[PDB]
């Protein structure tokens, strides 16, 4: 594991993941300017991570509370650990918020992104297919 | 697997039914505000019309008809979007041109309160017609 | 701190103690009944010096001459080698010289080569004089120590000597 | 190389995008295969022809260029097929308009 | 392993779906009530734009018409002719003589009394509404007063004050404070009417 990326507030891998943190779609490109796109199933959202600039990796999809991410990579010898310092992410291993479900999404409510993919008929644009037999398209 | 599907179907169908009547009511009650149409329209494959618009509507129903975004905002209780943005601020409007990576507003794409948007208005009225035909087809099947 | 990785290859005549040397270094273990290696075994271990974690990726080659033709595959891109002989076996030392020669001719020019005079715990059956081996090592810029995988003598020391010489 | 691919199949060539870190994404469209979960998704290279299916083994296909034009495409299926059983997997034929599908009965076509 | 966000959907959707219960949302802002965003009541310092005021009056007519037809209260002394921002009220007590609820009508017509008659009529109709709900002894008391003849709206408790329904010239404490308190009474009224309509 030359790299290890964690949504955790702590730099080591504290097992703070709800089940959906481990269950997600992902899309990567061996070409085309080296973009990567990543579902965070804990937060039900599309992060971006650019092989060109991990520090400047502006996510493509929003958050209702506080979206901005100080994505700074630290090191503890053995892995170049990426501290995704999302400003006020509001997630942990238990239900310390009254509801926190389908109402908490960048416009287009849904189940977790089963599949996400990019297509380019004119401009580049992207599809998110949810577990719910439902799809939303972004441009 | 069985019980989960049963629960899900049950909650879904029940909760649809409970406010389906209220949604029916939201078009079936003009008692609050006159000249409703209850799931009937003349714009089907017809991109322009005057059957009521600048004819039977006499300024008032012309401004009242633009309030349709409130019915969309009423739909909004069970939170979800629609194919043209469903915000209501009373009785005036203008239509956006496009949005993928714009930096400034496009509401000049067709003015709605004044007739003076007319050339552009031959186009952007098709957007609300598309909003209508999607919802109508979704009512029909 | 920083981590530096290096490919290291062990070469030498069968039964000289290559797998024993590396087991001692890697595991702190030694088996009188160590099995002769078939092909090549991969092992890894670290040393620390000058705040640098030096991680060896070790290819422990089968010494048997049938596997000679496979050796260049394992030492291609190797930054370090240990050529091992048995101090009780003068011919194992003749074979060791021929491995050192092959390395000079066919390996990366930067290779740091260590020479192990192994089984030095059996010094009362010595066949290879220390100063002869040292003279050969000095003449060829090899790091030479007599080692014993059995007792652990100079095992850690030879790998540390390599780590020190390697570009870090 | 193409002994089956030129007997009854059609042909097309692949279309990668420009670097895509630059764009923000704004939600442009919304739609559905059926209420049942998507068995699998596939997008053709040709016209980005969009292929999808219900868990039930009922196909649901669309034309992206038709959507770019008519804009109606979210309301209704462009293409369907009767599989007669639950789709286990989907994969496009590489360099082809043909589509390969497998079912929980072991049957493939 | 699937039904977790499904349980999210069903619970959230049903809970949210239940929220429909009223027509026009009103929010307090500065020193005026805003009805579905439109400001109602020009400040002493700043005459808020007449089209916004007139639009607010249009929507206020639409709201009253609805509330009435929901409770079953009928305005005997009035016929309502909405005409958008230029709506009008034919007070039968005034034989529909000066119906316009819209305000501006020439420089000297700052002194004009069309809307004052309509507001006197409207405040009399609010008294009518108050009695028509009082008959039911519903979720309510009578915290509100209004000197309808002179044009006034009045609140009872700590303030005790009544401000006039006519600006006379400038909207000031008169008119703006009257609109705010009348709108508070209408907010109460909309809550009580929504209860009675739902029941
Ligand atoms: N006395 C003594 N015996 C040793 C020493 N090192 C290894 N041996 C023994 O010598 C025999 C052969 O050792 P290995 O480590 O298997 O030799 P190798 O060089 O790996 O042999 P191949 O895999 O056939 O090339 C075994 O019995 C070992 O236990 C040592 O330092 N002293
Ligand atoms: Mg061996």
């Amino acid at each position: 594991r030359r790299f290890t990326l964690w949504a955790s507030s702590a730099p080591p891998l504290s097992e703070l993941q709800p089940s959906p943190h481990s269950v997600h779609g992902i899309y990567c490109s061996p070409a085309d300017g080296n973009p990567i796109l990543l579902t965070a199933g804990s937060d039900m959202k599309i992060r971006f991570w650019d092989l060109a600039y991990p520090e400047r990796s502006y996510v493509v999809a929003g958050s209702t509370s506080s979206p901005s991410v100080s994505y700074y990579r630290k090191i503890i010898e053995g892995t170049e650990v990426v501290q995704e310092i999302q400003n006020k992410q509001k997630v942990g291993p238990s239900d310390d918020t009254p509801r926190r479900g389908p109402e908490s999404l960048p416009v287009g409510h849904h189940d977790i992104i089963t599949d996400v993919a990019t297509f380019q008929t004119t401009q580049g644009f992207i599809v998110t297919a949810s577990r719910d037999g439902i799809v939303k398209v972004w441009k | 697997t069985a019980k989960r599907e049963l629960f899900l179907k049950t909650n879904a169908q029940l909760t649809i039914r409970c406010r389906q009547l209220l949604s029916e009511l939201s078009y079936i009650y003009p008692i609050d505000l006159n000249e409703h149409k209850d799931y009937f329209v003349c714009g089907v494959k017809l991109p322009n019309s005057e059957d009521f618009q600048a004819k039977d509507d006499g300024s008032i129903a012309v401004a009242l008809g633009y309030t349709a975004h409130l019915v969309s905002m009423i739909s909004f209780f069970l939170q979800v979007p629609l194919r043209y943005p469903i915000i209501h601020k009373g009785s005036r409007s203008t239509i956006k041109d496009n949005i993928n990576d714009k930096l400034t507003e496009k509401e000049r794409e067709f003015p709605l309160y004044p007739k003076g948007g007319e050339k552009l208005q031959f186009d952007y009225g098709v957007y609300l017609l598309n909003k209508n035909i999607a919802q109508l087809r979704y009512q029909h099947g | 701190n920083k981590i530096s990785q290096f490919k290291l290859v062990l070469l030498g005549e069968s039964a000289v103690g290559k797998s024993s040397l590396v087991l001692r270094f890697v595991k702190g273990q030694f088996h009188e009944f160590q099995e002769s290696t078939i092909g090549a075994a991969f092992l890894t271990q670290t040393v620390s010096l000058d705040d640098t974690t030096v991680k060896f990726e070790i290819w422990d080659t089968a010494g048997l001459e049938r596997y000679h033709s496979l050796a260049p595959m394992y030492y291609r891109g190797a930054q370090a080698a240990i050529v091992v002989y048995d101090i009780t076996n003068e011919e194992s030392f003749a074979r060791a010289k021929n491995w050192v020669k092959e390395l000079q001719r066919q390996a990366s020019p930067n290779i740091v080569i260590a020479l192990s005079g192994n089984k030095a715990d059996l010094a009362n059956k010595r066949a290879v004089d220390f100063q002869e081996a040292q003279s050969y090592a000095d003449d060829n810029s090899l790091l030479f120590m007599e080692t014993s995988a059995k007792t652990s003598m100079n095992v850690n020391e030879i790998f540390m000597a390599i780590a020190k010489k390697l570009p870090k | 190389r193409i002994a089956k691919q030129m007997m009854e199949n059609a042909e097309w060539e692949s279309k990668p995008p420009p670097p895509g870190w630059r764009p923000k994404g704004l939600l442009v469209a919304h739609l559905h295969e059926h209420k049942s979960a998507v068995n699998r998704i596939r997008v053709s290279d040709e016209h980005s022809l969009f292929a999808t299916c219900s868990n039930d083994g009922t196909v649901k296909i669309w034309n992206s260029q038709k959507m770019e034009g008519k804009t109606t495409t979210t309301r209704s299926i462009l293409t369907y097929s009767r599989i007669g059983g639950r789709v286990k997997t989907l994969t496009f034929c590489q360099g082809s308009h043909y589509l390969a599908i497998a079912s929980d009965n072991g049957a493939v076509q | 392993e699937n039904q977790m966000r499904y349980a999210q959907t069903q619970l959230d959707k049903l809970k949210k779906t239940n929220v429909f219960n009223a027509t026009f949302h009103i929010w307090h802002s500065g020193q005026f009530g805003t009805i579905n965003n439109f400001r109602l009541g020009r400040l002493p310092s700043v005459p808020v734009e007449w089209n916004e005021i007139n639009a607010a009056w249009g929507q206020t007519v639409l709201l009253l018409h609805a509330l009435a037809n929901k409770m079953g209260l009928k305005f005997q002394r009035y016929r309502l002719v909405p005409y958008g921002n230029h709506s009008y009220l034919e007070s039968l007590t005034d034989k529909s003589k000066e119906l316009p609820l819209y305000c501006s009508g020439g420089l000297r017509f700052f002194w004009d009394n069309k809307f004052d008659h309509a507001m006197v009529a409207f405040l009399d109709c609010v008294q009518q509404f108050k009695e028509e709900v009082e008959k039911g002894e519903t979720r309510f008391c009578l915290p509100y007063r209004m000197d309808v003849e002179k044009g006034k709206i009045e609140d009872t408790g700590g303030s005790g004050g009544s401000y006039s329904i006519k600006t006379q010239f400038n909207s000031e404490e008169q008119w703006t404070k009257a609109l705010k308190f009348m709108l508070t009474n209408l907010k109460w009224g909309l809550a009580w009417v929504s209860s009675q309509f739902y029941n």
